[PDB]
RNA sequence: UCGGAGUACAAAAAACCCUCCGAGUGAUUUUAAUCUAGACAAACCAGUCAAAAUAACCCAUCACUUAUUGAUCCAAAAUUUUGAUCAACGGAACAAGUUACCCUAGGGAUAACAGCGCAAUCCUGUUCUAGAGUUCCUAUCGACAAUAGGGUUUACGACCUCGAUGUUGGAUCAGGACACCCAAAUGGUGCAGCCGCUAUUAAAGGUUCGUUUGUUCAACGAUUAAAGUCCUACGUGAUCUGAGUUCAGACCGGAGCAAUCCAGGUCGGUUUCUAUCUAUUAUAAAUUUCUCCCAGUACGAAAGGACAAGAGAAAUGGGACCAACCU
RNA sequence: UUUACCAAAAACAUCACCUCUAGCAUUACUAGUAUUAGAGGCAAUGCCUGCCCAGUGACACCAGUUUAACGGCCGCGGUAUUCUGACCGUGCAAAGGUAGCAUAAUCACUUGUUCUCCAAAUAAGGACUUGUAUGAAUGGCCACACGAGGGUUUUACUGUCUCUUACUUCCAAUCAGUGAAAUUAACCUUCCCGUGAAGAGGCGGGAAUAAAAAAAUAAGACGAGAAGACCCUAUGGAGCUUUAAUUA
RNA sequence: GAUUACCCCUUCUACCUUUUGCAUAAUGGUUUAACCAGAAAAAAUCUAACAAAGAGAACUUUAGCUAGAUACCCCGAAACCAGACGAGCUACCCAUGAGCAGUUUAAAAGAACCAACUCAUCUAUGUGGCAAAAUAGUGAGAAGACUUGUAGGUAGAGGUGAAAAGCCUAACGAGCCUGGUGAUAGCUGGUUGUCCGAGAAAGAAUUUUAGUUCAACCUUAAAAAUACCCCAAAAAUUCCAAUGUAUUUUUAAGAGAUAGUCUAAAAAGGUACAGCUUUUUAGAAACGGAUACAACCUUGACUAGAGAGUAAAUCUUAAUACACAUAAUCCCAAAAAA
């Protein structure tokens, strides 16, 4: 998965992204079971993919399927030639990373519910990713987030 | 090391020079805007850079009106 | 030099060897005649809007909307304007190199060597467990990622130093770190045994002699229980060495019309100091190896083949001595 | 013969070879006359010095001549087990390196490959040639003899070394006489861990310590000594060279 | 400061210069004495004379004119030019003299070796020396292009040079002396008594970045104004009531400054590096606190006083699974979990 035409100039880096707390894509929809982002960072093209592979070969045979939300990286990076200085011109693009905010939605899997697959992979993911990533139902989410409501109002 | 050139260009500074409320002279300059961000009203002519100015001593006052259109006028 | 769109979120302005596009004009039709207020912008100088009066009639479109030029003195078609790519664009009317033969005024406000800050790069301990290992994730490996340590590599920054911190290597003299090469104590082993592999603990001692080339290396010879790594201004020139390199010559090759150069290869090239202060001018108890004996038994088809205990020799080294040998 | 005072060398000079300019007089040349004089390159001698005059220079005059004048002397494709290309085709140029030589005072890759030398040879010698980047008078290839030049291998002999030891003399040491020097802000002058413009005897905290010399060791006082000779700055200076511009 | 007619203990990081910042291991100084570096009035402010006139036959003048009194320091080159002095050093040459054993040898001033003499190959010593070119061992030439005495010639918009950018009186990419000359230096090193008030770190340009010219500020002496903190009418601000304030300019003269940093926030470059660079906003620079230490924390800065009340701060809080290189602890020792 590569930009189809990556004649745009290469973008600044914004930061608000890290500091954000999108609450955008954090809806559950028709996902039964999800991974949620515990931090704000930017997510490399390789890590994505690699996720794939890893949801691929840790697909149930009976019913799976999978859903990314998280669409293909559109902001570059950039990175100077090795024992260069500073300055004279913008280095290379070494590869596209996607930014991810706190509350949003790296993957959600459609299927059947068992508690002991889902939570054991996702743990999986959480333990391929340069951010803590939590495993999310609709029950636990409500409920940590009510905890965290009546715990903030006391 | 630098392929692209590019210049720099001084500010002309574009702006609203006076304001609602204030005592104007006949020939002040009112507000100097590229293109139109406003439009001319009751006693203030327009010019070829498309800066308002007043026509007659008097007042200013800013008039929204919408059948969308953002009117100045000078009342002696 | 100039104009527009972001960096430069709801009046201005605001940088970087930040980031996109545009100009020194192109064309079609009507034509901008005299001067009175009053404002915007503005360090200087250059730029915008313009009620209203008079004489005579009754500027405008495209190149998204704006850009699209030049201040003095000096020349000319003639008595009013036309000329500089003065583009290094606020503009010395008119001009290119070299100096290792160099000299002076200066600067650590500014480079190279070392230190320091940083840790991309460099090295290494780990986290996750897909996939190899017939079977078996983790004896031995770790797709892809994640958390760190270290300050020996290559760089960044230019913080002390250019009224000087003398930059490689070798010799000499050491000290320290442990990520242990060897000797020691162990775990696991696809460990029968002997030898290995992997990991843990441990820096007390030791860690050789040569050939080629300046090596930092590397290849090779003979041993050894092993021939460890790094730091100490990549230790050590007020101890030495000048082999490398840092400057006066002689050639080859390349570049240049030439003066001459090259981070290229061959030869040669005097290295100054009497110690003022601080510091220093030893008590000791060790350390390493080989050979022999039990033995060629247990074990094993065969090949193969100890732990312990005992004995005799050296070695390095500490502290010594002159009776013999030797000068 | 040459940098008197860091270079004595392959450099310069030298006999010799060649090119080219001078037919002329009484304080150079020279009281000389083409076998003479000036200029240039090369450098005994031995074997040779092939091609190119389009450009520059030079000579006869607009055209041509002239390489021992300044200089220059190619690429691609195809053809027989493998490989290679005697041969052929083609582009370009004024003409495309002939003899000889060659990992060389030249070769980047490189410590080319092979052989000799050594128990081991990035050096050396002898060969091979895809010569990055040899070449025939800035000469080419060899050469007896010669060299305080630059390299390599056996023998002989040695305190060079394994590995140092002893002795003699002049200093160092003591006493007496005569009595310096650079250096020096003032100095009551310890160390460690940290900090401080980032390397502390003067700061902090711990450790150590009665007060003063002499003979010795050179770690520190970023020791002493030279207003860095490298780097950069200044609308600094000077030497040298030109098709920089401007001209007695 | 205490303390005894002396000392130990406690309280403190030389001066100066240069700098964003120096006790700094950045600069200068052995000490002392003495010598030694701000001398120019146009316009202006001010004190006086007279006043539509002043001023000693000259100028100004819609209150001027005249006079007096007030602000702009030194040292230093490398080099250039002119006039001369220099070949008793050395380089070459002219004239006139002198010197260079011995041995093997075929005729051979012929070859080779080797003393004098002429050179300075290598090593060592010497390194404010014996000596501002040495001594010791060793080595070259040594009848030749040799060495040497004396008398002469050639000099700097040059001479000479068996040619090294060498020599020309101990340092020659062009000698030395004198003069131009107190050459030029935007640089560097310097610039001396007391007290009081106020008190600066960046707008555009420049054959410009280590320098200048007016703005952004500031100071002196007078006048006329008003100005700010600024809510709703309106377009983080741009404007304006009211508030409690004091100032904001106008004019007249006169300065200096324009090679700065860090933290906090928002950015850009760099690697979600840097005591990193490039911008915006804000703060910043006793001797209290942070062990010491530029900005962090507390505080705005009279002298004197054997008074008092406080600000910040100082010693501690967080845990469980039937790896660098000299001597330690993140400032002593310990402690505990108002």
């Amino acid at each position: 998965r590569v930009p189809l035409v990556p004649k745009v100039r290469r973008e600044r880096k914004n930061l608000s992204d890290i500091r954000g707390p999108s609450t955008e894509a954090t809806e559950f929809t028709e996902g039964r079971f999800a991974i949620l982002a515990l931090g704000g960072g930017y997510l490399h093209w390789g890590h994505f993919e690699m996720m794939r592979l890893t949801i691929n070969r840790s697909m149930d045979p009976k019913n799976m399927f999978a859903l990314w939300r998280v669409p293909a990286p559109f902001k570059p990076i950039t990175r100077k030639g090795m024992g260069q200085r500073m300055g004279g011109g913008k280095g290379a693009i070494d590869h596209y990373v996607t930014p991810v905010k706190a509350g949003r939605l790296i993957v959600e899997m459609g299927g059947r519910c068992e508690f002991k697959e889902v939570q054991g992979f996702l743990d999986l993911v959480a333990h391929k990713l340069p951010f803590p990533a939590k495993a999310v139902s609709x029950x636990x989410x409500x409920x940590x987030x009510x905890x965290x409501x009546x715990x903030x109002x006391x | 090391s630098s392929k692209n050139l590019g210049g720099k260009s001084p500010g002309k500074r574009f702006g609203i020079k006076k304001m609602e409320g204030h005592y104007v002279h006949a020939g002040n300059i009112l507000a100097t805007q590229r293109h139109f961000r406003w439009h001319p009203g009751a006693h203030v002519g327009l010019g070829k850079n498309k800066c308002l100015y007043a026509l007659e001593e008097g007042v200013v006052r800013y008039t929204k009106e919408v059948y969308y259109k953002t009117f100045v006028h000078v009342v002696p």
